[PDB]
């Protein structure tokens, strides 16, 4: 069930251009501070820190705004719209600019830009400017970090029994069910002084939760061991939150969580207890099989891609998807996967635009076996 | 042909106008 | 808006470090023990440990080393607290005053840095040149040691090695040298550096890096003439010295790893080692090699000595006695006898110091006296697990009960010469004296021939020459044992009445009017020896012979009714040896002189309920020692009953007390009685060593319990106890316990040692079907039934394999009249991480047998369980479930509430429920009885590590969180905004310094209505890991403000050890933030107001505006607060 395809082209965003003006990221807010940051409208997507956003610029005012930001601090504020529309939002994310091209072609303004989130904030007020680009109130939300759960009750004598040797090899049977048992027995050895068992303290351990999430990620599809998965729990939590196929309310709830351990526990509960996906209109869909969700990119099963005209669709790549119909021919001028050809995949019952079918173009790949969905009408149940 | 009809919200392509209008009203609401 | 008051009801007992050295004096050898915030100094003698000083510091002792810089007579002490407060202390004494002065002090923390995961390491140069400290990873903080370094200024040195396991300074080096073992991805290596003070940077080490075993744990520096370092791993011990290198792999030490060490020889020829399972090793180094005078190590022999407590830290005192300091068990003093070898053990226990930590659970129960509670804790772990019963004061166990209409005096009598046993008790009423006779247990009243039936008897006891003296109100008429006839009768020459009578072994001094006549007890006669008159009326008289002689009292102190002054005058004369005018107004009630442990005192008890203790000089004169203790609110009559091979004194008052001496100072305990008016020791044949205490309504006879303020009784279990609950109907305790059993090579499990679970009177094994390698150890969980009287394990129910019992509650449900033991378990497997299934099982102890009434299978782990108004409230995973007990003896679910947090903690107060988890996510519920579904009131989410919960009131909630803190949350239901009523404001912060495990409602002091009630409302006990019991009570606004003013004023007066500011220590601490403590009153500091001198108490009071009684009395005096702080002391 493996095809000879490199999982780095969709992440590279080569369908925009090739001679991308790479800009080095050297910015950071001072933490816990009042700030004012401009907001680009006409975007409806919750952005998680660390996730890459591909944006298209058409209107002259927003192009002027992004040019001014380029000749300024290269950070705007991506707003996190709630269920109620009309700018009924309370949270957001600061996105840093690291790529910019013009590519006039038709040539009105036309701007190619890619942004990645860096920090979270809670907006206090939403001020609207007469120019058309609004600047909102920004309060930087610090990312809480917690020490080991046993440092409070730890014994001073047996503190030398706290530096474990490196994990032997990786991903081997009886080489993990025993090493993890040893690690649990030796790390939470002071759980006898408290009133709770060792496994309860291991439920709140960062490393154990990351290992469990890694095992689940391998269960979804083959992961290349330490395949760009960060060691720091904050970054791992943000990557997992970016790659989870969940609706808007779940993502904003994940964003509201301020600690790495709570975020990891919530993500693990989400991927362990949610299996059913719905077709919004329709009662259900064949996409209910979560076990066939592939990930043909380094970023994970989901990434953000922009169409020729402004709008941005984040997609989910799955192995199989029934209850769909095909309209149109397999066009290939703007497929988000360079070695693939895209086709319009329409729903079979409610006929709501969700998914794109892909057809064979080369030899060493999967012929007529591909699906790329969207959050347009997919909800988890 | 060149078929200038093209859906902007979704990106669906049509050689006529009836299906494009149907898809526009589908996007609406 | 919290106004809480936290006090320490029992100081921490666990030991986390001990050192020896010549600290107090260059000739004495001290043993310094640091409990946590307390530093204890002992002096080792032939018998054992003699306490010298007990001082508590404003921090958690984390580093404690004794060093002697050049030019100093005795060792100094270096202490670093958990908040990085470094200090250097010196012991100083001037005759009798003992003070630990602070030579140098400072704060050695860094502005930014992640604390190391291995902890603080404090090491000192053997030549006393600097102090090295590893506080943060990648940095080594060096403190130069100079006479001019009074502020402890330090400079950091960069370690290129991130993870350092252990570091120690090497001995016999010209330049300072460290030798540490550190971790790399390639393994563990040992490296050395030469610290340079002038250069402020490391250098090249004496010997190159050597690869060591991948489990090396500790580095021990071997002194001269050996040199080098020994590195002890989990399988081998190696000796590195550069050119020299030896290593052994003994098979004895591979069961458990060595955790602590101590050198026993000054030249490092033998060493001590201890492991996790608690057996004592002895590493022997052989120096038989000698080439040309140089001495080098040749052999590395290891021998096993015996088995001791689970030792946190060892220490070798002189003459082969070793102090095994344990942190989860009783500390010990073992003896390294060489030639006994009873069965293969070289160690014999000499002493055993009490240690209550860790406390995992507790319950308050009134075991003996109704109204007064007792604390039963679950202390210890592994083979150290046990139960501790704590009660306050010395109780009296009544053995007789007789109705007496207000006896005004109880005196013993022996109407049997050459019998050595009292036979009759002389009860004296207002006008009559009834001589009750009791040979066995009878209550007969046999009148004596020589005793007047109708007379106010003041004294009637045995006298010398086989005579009985009865100095009644009418006259002092003597009697005799055999003939029972009045040998003498000293009637008043002026026909006056005797007011105060005091008869001794040889002297009988009585006072009539303002004149006192001293009549000696002549053989078969009554002969006077002196006569004098007093300026004022004689309030009381006391003529008691002191030590030796016992035939003539050197002094006879009397009290003046119209002057309220105490004067000591010689018995055969009238000159006043000393005069004292302590107190005033109320006349004295009783005067007595005592000799507690070769220390002479003269205690005067005024009629206002205060005892004026004062020392006395036997030769001439008396001391002053002005100190008053309000030992009740009624006039106190002092009686002396030995009953201990010690003098002792009984203070009969509204609140009885027994004045005893602990080491050299009188200590006042409490008698667990309502009210005792008079007391008298009766060594009758039927009541041997009894104490007939006559109350104001009836007379009773009983025996005292002990002479200790706190009595702790240990019931060992030899297994880890988890939870305890008391079932009063069955008069038994339900204790969950778990023992370690090793998986041997036979498919079964064999116990490591006989435990309390395998040695029960009866036993059971759970048999329910609603559901590796050799050497592996598994936990077997049991439910014990422990009798409430004898404390013997009546039953021991064993749960299913791989089943973990988490919660235990004892309550009755619905309309069922039976009380049930309900246990919530969780079936855990190594394969999975979050449990999938668990059981709720209901037991019932009836007719001495335990049966399973009903069991319920749930899909999760039952973390906590409480009773909710007759319904059972379980917590399965992250759902709170309400269960109802039907008439079929079955549980059915009634209400579910799916939370986003996992409900570890459950509390209940009426219709409210408090829910929390380890992430300090406090969440509150409220049950609607009319609608039957839980509804949420408030929320408080804050990512932090939380240890316990407690509901102080309907709108105040208490808990413990990370860095040993306490916090109080409070909901504001009066807010008109919906965004605020759903938030729990934090109105309290405090740095306790302890890891709180359990919160309990109750108090160890008897609760009475008392009309005026108490200035503090409620009482909540808590037990910590170090083994200390706290007590937090609510306060009023004005009282809190007055106490806070007192607290801020005291800090300018008292001197702390290390000059650590009080506000800095109590400020709420966390690894990411800090803030001053608010809404909490430090009870220890306030109660330390009674311990300072009078001038300090006068400087404390200047404007405290104490008169909160609608006024000010700006002056506020100094005795006004003594009354205020006394009420605060009486609560525990
Ligand atoms: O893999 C996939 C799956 C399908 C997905 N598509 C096709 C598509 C379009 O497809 C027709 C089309 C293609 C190309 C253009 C060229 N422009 C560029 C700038 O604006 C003016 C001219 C316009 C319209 C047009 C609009 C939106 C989409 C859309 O969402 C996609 O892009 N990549
Ligand atoms: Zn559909
Ligand atoms: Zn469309």
């Amino acid at each position: 069930n493996i095809i000879n395809f490199d999982t780095s082209l969709p992440t590279s965003h080569t369908y925009l251009g090739a001679d991308m003006e790479e800009f080095h990221g050297r910015t950071l807010h001072d933490d816990d501070s009042c700030q004012v940051i401009p907001v680009l409208p006409q975007v409806m997507m919750i952005l998680i820190p660390g996730q890459t956003l591909p944006l298209q610029l058409f209107h002259p005012q927003e192009v002027s705004m992004v040019r001014n930001l380029i000749q300024k601090d290269r950070t705007f504020a991506v707003l996190a719209y709630s269920n109620v529309q009309e700018r009924e939002a309370q949270f957001g994310t600061t996105a840093e600019i690291y790529a910019y091209r013009e590519e006039q072609d038709f040539g009105i303004e036309i701007v190619k830009v890619k942004a990645i989130g860096r920090q979270r904030f809670k907006v206090l007020e939403l001020r609207t400017q007469s120019d058309g680009i609004q600047q909102a109130k920004v309060q930087i939300l610090p990312e809480c970090v917690l020490p080991s759960t046993m440092s409070a009750v730890q014994l001073e004598s047996l503190n030398k029994c706290q530096i474990f040797p490196s994990k032997p090899v990786s991903r081997e049977d009886q080489c993990s069910y025993k090493w993890w048992q040893k690690y649990q027995k030796r790390k939470f050895h002071c759980a006898n002084l408290t009133s709770w068992p060792r496994w309860l303290y291991s439920l709140y351990d960062a490393e154990t939760l990351m290992d469990r999430i890694k095992k689940q990620l391998r269960e979804w599809d083959e992961n290349l061991k330490d395949d760009s998965l960060p060691s720091n729990p904050i970054d791992f939590s943000y990557r997992v939150a970016a790659c989870l196929p969940i609706d808007d309310v779940l993502r904003i709830q994940l964003l509201k969580i301020g600690s790495a351990i709570q975020r990891l526990r919530c993500e693990l509960d989400i991927m362990n207890k949610c299996t059913s996906l719905c077709c919004k209109q329709c009662q259900e869909t064949e996409i209910t099989t979560k076990n066939e969700i592939f990930s043909l990119s380094l970023c994970g099963p989901m990434a953000a891609y922009v169409n020729p005209h402004g709008y941005v669709h984040e997609t989910l790549t799955v192995y199989k998807a029934c209850n769909l119909n095909l309209i149109g021919r397999p066009s290939t001028e703007h497929s988000w996967f360079p070695g693939y050809a895209w086709t319009v995949a329409q729903c079979k019952i409610c006929a709501s635009h969700i998914g794109w079918k892909f057809t064979a173009t080369k030899k060493d790949m999967s012929p007529q076996k591909f699906w790329g969905l969207t959050r347009s009408a997919l909800l988890p149940t | 042909g060149e078929r200038p009809f093209q859906c902007n919200q979704c990106g669906a392509s049509f050689t006529q106008k009836g299906n494009l209008l149907r898809h526009i009203k589908l996007h609406s609401g | 808006m919290s106004y809480n008051y936290v006090v320490t009801a029992q100081k921490p007992t666990a030991v986390n470090g001990c050192v020896t050295g010549h600290f107090t004096s260059a000739e004495d050898l001290n043993l310094l023990i640091a409990k946590n915030t307390r530093l204890e100094i002992y002096v080792v003698t032939a018998e054992g440990l003699r306490p010298v000083k007990e001082v508590g510091m404003y921090g958690k002792i984390a580093v404690m080393e004794l060093f002697r810089p050049k030019g100093e007579s005795k060792d100094l002490l270096f202490i670093l607290t958990a908040k990085y407060n470094a200090c250097i202390l010196e012991y100083k004494q001037s005759g009798e005053s003992i003070d630990i002065i602070t030579r140098a002090h400072g704060n050695v923390q860094d502005r930014i840095g992640r604390p190391s995961e291995t902890g603080i390491i404090g090491i000192i140069d053997p030549e006393c040149r600097m102090i090295g400290l590893r506080l943060y990873d990648g940095l080594f903080k060096v403190i130069p040691l100079d006479r001019d370094n009074k502020e402890l200024k330090a400079f950091n040195i960069r370690l290129e090695e991130l993870h350092v396991i252990d570091v120690k300074f090497l001995y016999g080096c010209q330049a300072p040298t460290i030798c540490f073992v550190y971790q790399d991805p390639q393994g563990r290596h040992v490296k050395t550096y030469e610290v340079s003070l002038r250069e402020k940077e490391f250098n090249k080490g004496p010997w190159k890096q050597e690869n060591v075993e991948a489990e090396a744990s500790m580095v021990i520096a071997v002194p001269e003439p050996f040199g080098g370092a020994i590195i002890i791993g989990q399988e081998s011990i190696t000796y590195h010295n550069g050119d020299k290198y030896l290593a052994i792999a003994p098979p004895i030490i591979k069961q458990s790893t060595i955790v602590c060490h101590n050198r026993v020889d000054p030249n490092g020829s033998r060493y001590l080692l201890g492991d996790m399972e608690g057996r004592l090793f002895m590493l022997l180094l052989e120096k038989e090699e000698q080439m040309d005078g140089t001495v080098t190590l040749k052999d590395l022999r290891v021998e096993l000595l015996g088995e001791t407590s689970i030792a946190e830290c060892l220490t070798y005192l002189d003459n082969g006695v070793v102090f095994v300091g344990s942190r989860l068990g009783d500390s010990q003093l073992v003896k390294l006898n060489v030639d006994s070898n009873e069965q293969g053990s070289y160690v014999v226990a000499m002493e055993t110091f009490t240690n209550l930590g860790p406390i995992v659970d507790m319950c308050v129960v009134d075991l003996e006296r109704q109204g007064q509670g007792q604390l039963v804790t679950c202390s210890g772990a592994f083979k150290e697990g046990s139960l501790r019963i704590i009660r306050n004061g010395i109780g009296i166990h009544e053995h007789a009960s007789i109705d007496l209409p207000g006896i005004k005096g109880l005196w013993p009598l022996r109407s049997d010469p050459n019998r050595e046993t009292d036979d009759t008790l002389v009860l004296s009423f207002v006008g009559q004296t009834r001589v009750l006779m009791l040979n066995g247990e009878e209550v007969e009243e046999t009148e004596l021939m020589g005793f007047v039936d109708d007379q106010q008897t003041f004294f009637c006891g045995n006298v010398a020459h086989q005579q009985l003296i009865q100095i009644t109100s009418a006259s002092v008429r003597l009697v005799s044992q055999e003939p029972k006839a009045l040998v003498s009768e000293w009637k008043e020459p002026q026909a006056k009445n005797i007011s105060v009578a005091s008869c001794n072994s040889s002297q009988v001094v009585v006072a009539v009017g303002r004149a006192l006549y001293y009549l000696q007890i002549h053989p078969q006669e009554l002969r006077q020896i002196s006569h004098t008159e007093m300026e004022h009326e004689v309030a009381c008289l006391d003529i008691t012979p002191l030590g030796d002689s016992n035939g003539l009292s050197p002094l006879c102190a009397i009290g003046l009714w119209t002057d309220i002054s105490a004067r000591i005058l010689k018995l055969p004369s009238f000159e006043l040896l000393h005069k004292e005018m302590l107190g005033g107004e109320i006349i004295p009630r009783s005067i007595l002189m005592t000799t507690f442990e070769s220390s002479h005192y003269l205690l005067c008890a005024l009629g206002d309920g205060a005892l004026f203790y004062f020392g006395l000089n036997i030769e001439t004169g008396l001391l002053s020692d002005r100190k008053k203790v309000t030992l009740g609110t009624q006039p106190t009559v002092l009686r002396t009953f030995r009953s201990l091979s010690t003098t002792n004194v009984f203070a009969c008052s509204d609140r009885p007390t027994v004045i005893y001496s602990s080491n050299h100072k009188l200590v006042f305990s409490n008698v667990n009685l309502k009210e005792v008016n008079y007391m008298c020791p009766l060594n009758s044949d039927g009541y041997p060593d009894s104490l007939a205490l006559a109350n104001n309504s009836t007379l009773t006879i009983g025996t005292i319990d002990e002479i200790q303020k706190l009595h702790i009784r240990t019931v060992p279990l030899y297994e880890s106890p988890r939870k305890i609950c008391y079932q009063e109907v069955s008069q038994c305790f339900g204790v969950l316990s778990s023992r370690i059993e090793v998986q041997d090579t036979s498919g079964g499990t064999t116990a490591l040692r006989p435990s309390a679970s395998t040695q029960a009177l009866s036993s059971s094994v759970s048999s329910s079907k609603l559901f590796t390698s050799f050497g592996e150890e598994v936990e077997v969980h049991n439910l014990l039934i422990i009798d409430q009287h004898t404390f013997e394990v009546l039953h021991a129910h064993q749960f299913l394999q791989n089943e973990y019992a988490l919660s235990l509650v004892s309550c009755k449900l619905g309309k069922d009249p039976n009380t049930y033991f309900i246990v919530g378990t969780a079936m855990v497997y190594p394969e999975e991480a979050e449990p999938k299934q668990g059981r709720i099982v209901v037991f019932q102890y009836s007719d001495g047998k335990l049966q399973t009434v009903a069991e319920k299978e749930v899909k999760g782990a039952v973390y906590s369980m409480v009773e909710f108004n007759g319904k059972l409230l379980a917590s399965i995973n992250s759902t709170v479930r309400l269960y109802e007990w039907t008439t079929e003896k079955e549980l059915r679910t009634e209400c579910n509430h799916y939370n986003n947090i996992m409900a570890l903690y459950l509390k209940t107060k009426g219709d409210f429920i408090l829910v929390g988890d380890l992430m300090r996510s406090v969440l509150l519920l409220a049950y609607k009885p009319m609608e039957g579904n839980f509804e949420e009131i408030a929320r408080d989410f804050n990512p932090n590590w939380m240890s316990a919960v407690e509901i102080l009131d309907d709108d105040n909630f208490l808990g413990a969180e990370n860095a040993f803190n306490l916090f109080v949350c409070q909901k504001d239901s009066a807010a008109t905004t919906d965004e605020e009523r759903q938030h729990l404001q934090e109105v309290g912060l405090f740095h306790l310094g302890e890891f709180v495990n359990v919160f309990c409602h109750g108090s160890l002091v008897m609760q009475n209505l008392g009309e005026t009630s108490t200035p503090t409302q409620g009482s909540v006990l808590f037990g910590t890991v170090n083994g200390m019991i706290g007590l937090v009570t609510s306060l009023s606004e004005s009282w809190y403000n007055l106490l806070l003013d007192m607290q801020n004023r005291l800090n300018k007066v008292i001197k702390s050890v290390g000059k650590i500011e009080h506000s800095f220590w109590r400020s709420f601490h966390t690894e990411r933030k800090t803030e001053p403590a608010t809404g909490f009153i430090d009870g220890d500091l306030i109660e330390s107001f009674l311990d300072i001198s009078r001038p300090k108490m006068q400087e404390v009071v200047a404007n405290l505006q104490y008169d909160d009684g609608s006024g000010m009395k700006r002056e506020a005096t100094a005795d006004d607060l003594i009354k205020v702080v006394e009420e605060l002391t009486r609560i525990h």
